[PDB]
Formats: C-alpha cells, structure tokens, sequence
RNA sequence: CUGCCGAAGUUUCCGGAUAGCAGAAACUCAGAUCAGUUUUAUGUGUAAAAUGAGAGUUUCUAGUGGGCCAUUUUUGGUAAGCAGAACUGGCGAUGCGGGAUGAACCGAACGUGAGGUUAAGGUGCCGGAAUGUACGCUC
RNA sequence: GUCAGCAUCAGUUUUCGGGGGCGGAAAAAGAAUAAGGGAAGGUGGCUGUUUAUAGCCCUUGUUGUAAUACGUCCACUGGGGACUGAGGACUGCGGCUUGCCAAGGAUGCUGACAUAAUGGU
C-alpha cells in the first residue's frame, strides 16, 4: 500500500448536474 | 527406525514454527492496516489499501449456450463445470479475462477464512494427474517439496499471500467443486451483481457466497 | 454382506403388451423417431450397464450362494470344497432314483440343494 | 490408504494431523483494554458531515 | 390449527372467491364442510358488473341440443358450489370425493341452525375489501337472474332469527345465574393465581 | 375475454407481434 | 373417557412433488397446532403412524398400522415431511395420521 | 371514535420483539409511522409502524418530542403504570400470560380448583 | 436496505497533473461495490473522468446524526422518461435520510414505473422550517394538533366469532 | 444383446479428386511446444509475458459436401412488407425443469440409486411452495 | 432368520441457541450532568412572546476505555432431526500416555416375532 496527502489537496464535493 | 521418527518429529515442529510465523504475519498485516487507516483518519489524510493480488472465481453459468470465445477462457481457467471455484493471480493480464467472462462467472477478494476452509474441506491435489484429497501433509510434501511447501498451512500461505510459487500451488489445487449455495442465489441470478443480479465482480461478498457453498 | 439388486422388474420389449406377435423378450428399438429410445417421460426404461449389480454379489441367490447345475453324484463331489459358495441344483431331467441319491450325497457332504423336494 | 475423507474442521483429530499448531492458537486476545483513543480528525468530521 | 368432523360456515359477509378457495383446500384436506346462508355471500364489483358477468355466462350454449351445453344454475348455493368445484380436481376420483364432502345450502336448515357456525377471517368482506368499494350480494344477483325463492328464504330466516334469539335469552339468563354463582364460591378467589 | 375478444393470443400471432416490435 | 390420546393428530396431505412428478417415498404431513417451520422443529424425529383396518383377522386383529418418522419441515406453514416404512397409498390423501410424543426430548 | 393517533397516547406493541409491551407516542412521523418510548429500560425509544401497535384508550398529557427521561417522569407523575392494569383488558392479558407459563403440575391443581368450584352449582329455587 | 456512502476519488497521478483534485459525492447504494460503481458512472457523466484512469481514495458509510428526530427532507431528482429528460422535487417526512431515499425510490417506481438506473439523485437537503415546507400533506403533518383515527387496521382459520374490526 | 470411440453437416479445384472434421498403424518428442484466450511492445496488423494443456508430425480409411432459425453490421429500401450480402451463434446427432399446451423462449446438458442444495419459474385453489412483510397506483 | 428400540462413534447435511475477540464517526444514538446558543408545530402566562406553573432544537464539556446495532473472526461452545455403515488380520498419519483413543469407512446393549415380519409374484 501507499499513502496520499491531503495537505493543499482538500476534497471538493461534487453532485450531479441536471 | 529411530532416525525416521526423529526426522518426522523435527519436521512436525518445523511446520508448527512456520504456521505460528504465518499466523503472526496475518495478525500484524491486519493490525498495521488498521493503524494506518486510523492515523490517516486522525490526520484527515486518506490512505489507499493495496491492490488485491489474489482473486477467487466461481463459474455461475453452465456449459450450454456459451460463445466459443468465452468458452476457451473458462477452459484456460479450469472452470469446466458450474459451481467450480479456483484461485487466480489478480493482475493486469487477468482483469481483461474476467471482464469478458463477466456474464458467466463471479469473483471477489477471499479472506483468510475462505482460503483456509476451502483447502481444508474441498482441498484436492493433482498428483500424477489424479484428484487425491489433501488428507495429510506428506501428500503436499512429495508434490511441492521443490518449492519448500511442506504442509497445508504452507499451501494456504502460498495461496493467500500470493508468494513466488503461487502459480505452482494454484495449479496443484484441483478446482474446488462447490455445492449449490445454501439459501440460493438472488431472485434473478444472471444479471450483473451491481444491478441486483449475481454475476461479475463482487469484491468482499465472495466470502458470504462461499460460506453458503461450503 | 447382503445382496441388493439395482432392479427387480424385467425389461419388456416395447409394445409387447399390445401385440401377441411381439414377444416380451427385449429388443433394442432402431426407430429414428422412437420416443422410447429418446427417453421421453412416461416411457419405459431401457437396459443399461448402470443397472449391473455388485461384482461381489452377482450371480448369488438370496441365500448368498451360487446355483450349480448337477446331474449325478459325481457332480456333487466336485462341490465338496465350495459348499459355502455354491448350492447344487439338480437338473430337470434327472430321474427320481438319481434325485434321492444326489440329495443324500450332497446332504452328507454338506452341500445345499436348491430344489431338493422334487420328484 | 484414505478410504474415507474426513473434514478437518469437523474432526479434531484430523485437524491435529494436518496442522500441528492448532494445539496452541489463542484465538481471542484482549487488546482494547487501554484508554480508547478516539481518533478522528476534526476536518474529517466536517467532510463526513458535509452538505 | 385444528379440525372437526363437520364444519359449518356462516357465509354471511364472506367473499365468493376467498371463501371457496379456503373451502376447496379443506375438502382436499379430508374435512366435511357445510356452508350455510349461501345467499348472503358477497362478490367484489358493483351489482351491474356482476350481473353482466353471469348473463354473459348464460350465453355459453351449443347450437345442438342446448340441453347438452353448460347447465346454468341460478341458486346461490349452486353458484357457490360451481366456484368451489373449479378449484378442485373434479375430473379425478380424488376431486369427486372432495365435492361429495361439501353441502352448500341457502339459509340455515333445522339440522344446522342448532350448531355453532364458524366464520373464515381470510374471506370476510369487512377485512378484505377497502371501505367504500362496490360489492354485490349473490342473493340479489341470483334473484334477478332467475332464482325464485328469495322472499320465502327471507321469511324463513326471520322466523329462525326470532326462535334463535329467544334461545339466546334463555341461555343468557342461565349464564347470568352461573356467573353470579361463579365468584360466590370463595375457592375461585382462593388460588386464582394460576390465571383462572 | 368477457368483453368481446380473447385476451389470449395465438402463438404464431405472438411471435409476429415480437417481430413487428423488432421492426 | 378423555383419559387417552397420548398422540397429536395429523393429516396426510400429499406426496413430496413438483408440478408434474410425485415422489411417493416422502409424504407431506400437516400436524395440527403446528403453524410454522419453527414450530415444526419440535415434531422432528417424532413417530407418525397410519392406523387402518382390513378384513382379515391377522394376529386376531382387524387393525393394522404403518409406522413412520417425521423428517424435516416443509414450507412456512408448519407442514412436515415423513418417511414411512411402507410408502403410504395414494388413497390416504386427506386421511388421519397419529403423531406420537416419542422419542421425546422434553 | 375513542382511539386517535395523537401525541401522549399509550399504545400496546403487538408485532415484533417488543410484543406485549406498553409504549407512548412521543412524536408522530406520518400516516404510517410513529415514534414511541417507554419508561421501562428494556424498551428503547424507537420508530414503529402503526400495524405493530394497538391504540389503548389511556391518553396522558405529554409535550411533543419529550426526551426519554421526561417521558418517564410524566409517566410516573400521571401513574400510567397500574392505570393500564386497572382495565379489565390488562387483567385478561396478564391472566393469559400466567396461564401460558403454567406447567403440568399447576394445570392439575387448576383442575382440582375448578372441580371444587363446580361442586356447588347451587342456586335459589 | 440502502446505505448512505461518502465516496472520494481521483484520477491516477501523472506528470501532467501531479496533484489531481479529490472529488467527493454523497450517494446511496446497498453496498460499497454498488456505491463505487455509481460514483464512477456519475464522475464520467459529469467531469468526463474515466473509470480506467481513476482510482478510489476513500469510502465511508454515513449514519444519520440524529436518527431519533422527525425531519422533513427535500430531494431533487432527474428522472428519465420516454423522452429521458425530467426533473422534479419531492418532500418526505421521516427520521432518517436513508428512509427518505427509500421512500422516494418506492414512490417513483410506484407512480412513474421508474427504476434504479432511470433515477439519479441530484441533491438531498433537510428542510427544517415550516415556512420552506411546501407540500400540503407535509404541512398537515406538521400541524400542532395532528390526530386522526388509525386507517387500514386489518394460521388459525375458522374463527368462531365475528371480528371486532374497530375499537 | 450389451459396451466403447464418434463426426461432417463445406471450403478449394475440374460427378469427382482435394483439404477439413473421426479413427487406426508406425515413428520423435518432455532444458517442447502448442492454444477459437488475454496482456506488453512496435508501427487494425506484427512481435515477446499471463493462463491452460505433454506437445508433435508421416502414412491410410471410413462417413460428411445440406438446410432452418436468430443476432449484429450493411446494401437498397417500400404505400406497408421486405429484398441482398457478411457475422457467429441455436437446431440439427439431445433427453430433462419451467414457459397452461409447443422444432426453434428462459434454465439445464443424461450410467443405476440414497440424501442434501439450487437454476429458470413460481407460493389463493386446481399445484409442491408465505391468503408473507413494507410503500404506492388503479374501479 | 425377519423386523424393531436405544447408546457411543464416523461421513454427508439441515436447524436452533450461548459465550468471546476485532472493526466503523475506536458506530451513530441515548441516558445522566455542566456551559452557551436558538426558537417553535408558543407551554405556563399575556393574537402576540422565549421556560416560567410544559418543554423542544443547536453546540460544547462531562459521565466514557459508555452501551448497543452492524460487519467480521473464534484451530469458542451447547442442543434437536434426517440419510449413509462402503471396506474386512497387522502396517499409515496423529493424539493421550507399554498401553489407550472420535487417529487409513459400525459397533455395542437389548427386545419382539416366526401360526408373522420382511421380501416378493
């Protein structure tokens, strides 16, 4: 396995578009 | 007289040490993954578990009305009968095979209990092109002594962890002849597993299906 | 070990019931459209090698011995060493005088007689 | 040899034959006996309870 | 759950199909069933719709000798018996035996008016039909198709109600006496800890 | 039926209905 | 008079069958008072018998009996499957069977 | 009507693992669901469907959405317990439960009880 | 039963995009495998992110923070019809976001004969104020004096007495 | 009479020789080659890892040389049908469960039996199996 | 000889429980108990208001290593039922200690009946 950093990689929430 | 008894007794202790070492490895690997996930969650970080190098494939469709292209692959997978389960080395060359026999087989990630129970109950070795039950460690020892596999626990380890000799171990195991599931399949079985059926990839639910089949 | 037979009814030739000219002795149907050779439902069964009985109990009577045809007192003597394996069966054309002689000799030798009380 | 196949899971004696380690296994171990550290980042909770 | 030798079913407020399917199963089970008050059965759908149903059933007849066609029976008991029969293997000896173990009668004849009449919860209109939905009654349907004993059955049932109610008053008066003497004995309250 | 016409259809009629649906 | 009947009553419903094939070896039995497969687990292993009468006085008796054993539940409604020493005749569909209380485990 | 689905009504659970218990409708969800709670610790606060309960005639004052503790406090204050038991319906249910748990020896004593009770059958002429 | 899943994923890192954006969706599925499959289908249909070139970085089930409190949820949906183009908004009153989603799927399948694939969840929000509550039946459920008779009250065959079927 | 092996169902050239499928005999081959398969690489084709299987040839001698149905692509279309190819399937040599009944539909492929569990389809009654559970629509 | 009943086992299987690890938001809840915030589908009070003579919602602390659900695992355990008994001196792999054993396939204890039970035709 490996690690991934979220520092300056904050997740953007997405929801489908009509 | 005494030489063979001493050698077999020492061999018995050696297997016990290996089995103890293997059991600790599984516990440590599970514990360390949990610690890594816990630390990622505490830091807000995201931790990706490694890809599963092992997959267990069960044929769910019979020998009737199957295209020749799909038929040859199950011939190469030794899935010559319905409700037959085998171990496959999950890699880039296998993902494409299983993607085209998606409507005919199901597969997923087997845990240790699934592999341990399968070899204990349905474990049969291919000895001199014959289906001999793995009823004692000497059967495995004479057939896989070149690859330093001496007992059922060694065979389970070589299958579970996908060691260097996984190809030899998987080829040694005659394809498991599983029964019809206890409780049955879903209402519609040949739909894709995602769409409410019981075909294709199912990840960690291959265990819940296999326990029915054992 | 007991004797168990895979089947008890005989295999009858097809339509032997309907026709008196068609004997009940089994004959394999060569008809191409024969639904009975095709093994349809409700049709009668055909002789198969799967109906063969146990090798260790084949040719054995219910009592567990094998019938051996005997014509004279000389034949019975040949059954001295197999009285627990073979049971003497006197032939149907043996006269009444030789019947009683065969039965007495077999009884003295300890050899079973299958049809002793006859003629 | 091996006239009958006996399942090691249902046969304690056959399991001993196949696996000379089941005699000492210690299946259940108590490891959550110290102060349980509630490990969850505050930003992770906000992302979890988002929208 | 249980059975009796003879089961008397009071078909008032029951549905034709729901009751018949329960009855047909009991007959094949080996029980004897007597369905009384067959003229009080109910059918889903409004009266005109059901009348057109049967009328269309009357149309079923051969050109040759209509006496060889389907014999249309107008009595409510005969209507109910036809519904039961179609739910039975009536072309076999097992089906014929089950039919003979059933007796459907209009009203309640004297041999059955002095016996307890059970009801089928699975066939009751008040439980099976949504309130406000249209339902017909076989008695009115039969009397319009050609049944010609509606009035007399109504009169005979009125007399049966009067005689039965007088019996109930006598039994209730007797039950009042035994109820009064029930708790009069101190032994009832002595060890009533067993729930009796 | 009950109306004027049988709801049940002829087997060759069903197939050609499937054929007409296809084209 | 009601100091007897140490048995539960039951009815021989039919054979164990598909829509078109019967298997006369095992019979479906409706034990009364039983209402679920969980309730049928009590009656598993009990001794069910079929008591009938014949013309001849065998052993000076007009009544013969075919024994049997409750095997497993059949469906969600509490019916059971029973295996008799001699498979029951097809004429007993709907007849009465007696389910004894032995071998008991209560 | 005597029974209405309203906040503060005591209900009897009929279907589920809590059959026979007494609950009170703390809040109403919609035409097919209701949120209930009971003072007894064995009965957790949960959402139930109306098919699982039967509306009892006992209605006690209760603010909408009250927490479990205050529901118990109101339950103790208004003495809903043994107020349900005061009804003849509850006595029949409890007597049925007692009869269910009786063993063979207790049933024998019952027969002697009712035989002695039937002994009198004495009425005035 | 459905389970709410928080799904976060991204494309495989490459010299072109060494730090790809982490896309997170809140979508409902019976299990994790279905949730990831629906996530990848949505990501392809929205951001044109290929399933093959991507991977899943985090998956987490979500429990209702207040499952014992009655709430009203408004759900936006893009239903597919014969024309395959529709968008509606529906309100459901219940105690769990999963329950509202469960009710919405049953309702749409009951009325418009929809399916799980024809339905795509657009947005789920918790409307807490009676002012923003729009539907009449929801308002008549939030009335302070709500009380009504219980409707549809409804082996042991051969009952000896007639049912009370009332109070 | 039983048992075993078991097709072709049509190319390619002038009724055929040929090939193909099925067998036999005799050879060599296991540090070897194959494959109705998938990856990798080079530009759909070519070349070299995965998985399965012992893999090859030479002789010679039987039977086959039709069609039907369906999918997809495509060629035109036509009142509307359809017509022309290709494509691999299914039948054809083959019973069984279900679809009320059935050459082509869903499952499933066969020695004789016991037990267990399922597929497709079902559980009001005929009929083996819940007049199950939950939410809606419909007179 | 026939047919039964039970026990201790072996093989296949089905069906109920009990106990204990581990995991997730180290469940979410919740309860009890301290802050602050907000209000209503507005209670006492006086249509309008902010816990009073009902209470509710939100956040935090605490009780906390809370419980429980759930997933998962036990070479953890307790029962009920059905089918099967192939093989025929000894070898083997193992366990407990020469021996004993659930360890390379069923034995033991009893009955009833023979004028009948079973098997037939």
């Amino acid at each position: 396995a490996h690690f991934v950093s979220t520092e300056n990689n904050e997740p953007v929430t997405l929801h489908p578009v009509a | 007289a005494a030489e063979k008894k001493s050698a077999r007794q020492k061999k018995r202790e050696l297997i016990a040490k290996r089995a103890e070492a293997y059991e600790a490895e599984y516990r440590a690997a599970e514990r360390e993954q949990i610690e890594l996930a816990r630390k990622a969650r505490a830091e807000g970080n995201y931790f990706v578990p490694h890809e599963p190098k092992l997959i267990f494939v069960v044929r769910i469709r019979g020998i009737n009305n199957i295209p020749p292209k799909a038929r040859k692959i199950m011939q190469l997978l030794r899935l010559l009968q319905i409700n037959n389960g085998i171990f496959v080395k999950f890699n880039k060359a296998i993902k494409e095979m299983l993607q085209v026999v998606e409507p005919y087989v199901t597969y997923g990630i087997p845990n240790h209990k699934t592999v341990r129970e399968l070899i204990y109950k349905r474990g049969f070795g291919k000895v001199n092109k014959q289906r001999i039950p793995l009823s004692d460690n000497a059967i495995i020892e004479a057939a896989l002594g070149k690859y330093s596999i001496l007992s059922v626990e060694d065979l389970i380890h070589e299958i579970y962890t996908v060691g260097p000799n996984f190809k030899q171990a998987a080829n040694f195991l005659w394809p498991f002849k599983l029964s019809s599931p206890l409780g049955g399949w879903r209402e519609r079985k040949f739909k894709h597993f995602i769409e409410g059926g019981d075909a294709g990839k199912r990840d960690e639910h291959i265990n819940g299906l296999v326990q029915k089949m054992l | 070990v007991n004797i168990i037979k895979k089947r008890t009814k005989p295999f009858k030739r097809h339509q032997s019931d309907r026709f008196k000219r068609v004997g009940e002795s089994w004959r394999k149907p060569r008809g191409i459209d024969s639904c009975v050779r095709r093994r349809f439902r409700g049709t009668i069964s055909m002789p198969k090698i799967g109906y063969g009985n146990n090798k260790k109990t084949r040719y054995c009577m219910p009592n567990g011995l094998k019938a051996f045809l005997v014509r004279n007192v000389s034949d019975v003597e040949l059954l001295l060493m197999h009285n627990k394996t073979y049971a003497a069966e006197i032939a149907g054309n043996v006269s009444a005088r030789k019947r009683v002689e065969i039965v007495e000799k077999a009884r003295a030798l300890g050899v079973k007689v299958t049809n002793a009380g006859a003629k | 040899a091996h006239v009958q196949k006996k399942n090691p899971l249902k046969n304690k004696a056959v399991l001993s034959r196949l696996n000379p380690y089941a005699k000492a296994y210690k299946a259940n171990v108590k490891i959550n006996s110290e102060k349980t550290p509630k490990a969850a980042g505050e930003k992770f909770l906000s992302v979890l309870h988002e929208n | 759950s249980e059975f009796q030798k003879v089961v008397v079913i009071d078909a008032k407020g029951h549905l034709l199909g729901r009751l018949a399917s329960v009855v047909a199963k009991q007959l094949l089970g080996g029980q004897k069933v007597v369905v009384v008050r067959c003229e009080e059965l109910n059918i889903s759908g409004h009266f005109f719709r059901n009348k057109l149903k049967y009328l269309a059933y009357l149309r079923k007849a051969c050109r040759y000798n209509p006496s060889r066609g389907a014999f249309h029976f107008r009595a409510p008991s005969r209507i109910f018996q036809k519904a039961v029969r179609g739910m039975l293997p009536h072309k076999t000896a097992r089906g014929q035996a089950a039919l003979e173990h059933l007796q459907a009668v209009e009203g309640i004849p004297p041999p059955f008016d002095k016996q307890k009449r059970v009801v089928v919860p699975a066939a009751l209109r008040v439980l099976r039909l949504k309130p406000g939905r249209k339902y017909c009654t076989v008695g009115r349907l039969s009397s319009e198709v050609g049944w010609k004993y509606n009035d007399i059955v109504a009169k005979l049932e009125e007399r049966r109600k009067v005689k039965s109610a007088a019996f109930y008053q006598a039994k209730l008066a007797k039950q009042k006496k035994i109820a009064s003497a029930k708790e009069a004995s101190p032994v009832n309250q002595k060890l009533s800890q067993f729930g009796y | 039926s009950l109306k004027k016409k049988s709801k049940r259809r002829t087997t060759r009629l069903r197939s050609r209905i499937e054929k007409k649906a296809a084209e | 008079a009601q100091g007897h009947r140490l048995y539960v009553k039951a009815k021989h419903l039919s054979f164990q069958r598909s829509k078109h094939v019967i298997h006369p070896g095992t019979s479906i039995v409706k034990i009364e008072g039983c209402d679920s497969k969980e309730e049928a687990q009590f009656y598993l292993g009990k001794r069910v018998c079929y008591v009938y009468k014949s013309s001849k006085a065998v052993r000076g008796s007009k009544i013969r009996v075919i024994w049997g054993t409750i095997a497993r539940p059949h469906g969600n409604s509490g019916a059971v499957r029973a295996r008799f020493v001699h498979n029951l005749p097809a004429k007993t569909f709907g007849s009465s069977l007696r389910v004894m209380l032995y071998p008991s485990n209560i | 009507f005597k029974r209405y689905v309203e906040v503060g009504r005591v209900v009897l659970v009929t279907k589920g693992e809590y059959t026979g218990k007494l609950a009170v409708i703390v809040d109403i969800v919609d035409h097919k669901r209701a949120l209930i709670d009971s003072p007894c610790s064995e009965f957790p606060r949960q959402v139930i469907r109306y098919g699982s309960v039967v509306l009892t005639h006992i209605v006690m004052k209760l603010p909408r959405g009250a927490r479990s503790g205050i529901v118990a406090k109101k339950w103790k204050a208004q003495d809903v317990c043994n107020k349900w038991a005061s009804s003849a319906w509850a006595k029949k249910l409890e007597a049925k439960k007692v009869r269910s748990q009786l063993n063979d020896f207790d049933r024998f004593a019952v027969m002697r009880l009712k035989k002695q009770r039937r002994e009198q059958v004495n009425v005035a002429v | 039963a459905l389970k709410e899943y928080q799904v976060v994923g991204r494309k495989v890192p490459t010299e072109h995009e060494p730090v790809p954006k982490l896309f997170r969706m809140r979508l409902f599925a019976p299990n994790e495998s279905v949730a990831k499959s629906r996530y990848w289908y949505f990501l392809k249909m929205i951001n044109k992110v290929k399933k093959a070139t991507g991977e899943i970085v985090a998956i987490n089930e979500i429990s209702e923070p207040k499952p014992l409190k009655a709430k009203v949820f408004g759900i936006w949906i893009r239903y597919d019809s014969r024309s395959g183009t529709h968008n509606m908004y529906k309100e459901f009153r219940d105690t769990t976001r999963v329950g509202a989603v469960e009710a919405m799927y049953a309702d749409m399948a009951a009325r418009h004969r929809a399916r799980f694939r024809s339905i795509r969840i657009l947005k789920v929000v918790e409307v807490e104020k009676k002012e923003d509550v729009r539907r009449n039946y929801v308002k008549q459920l939030l009335n302070p004096h709500l009380k009504f008779p219980l409707p549809h009250r409804r082996k042991k065959v051969f009952a000896p007495h007639r049912p009370s079927t009332f109070y």
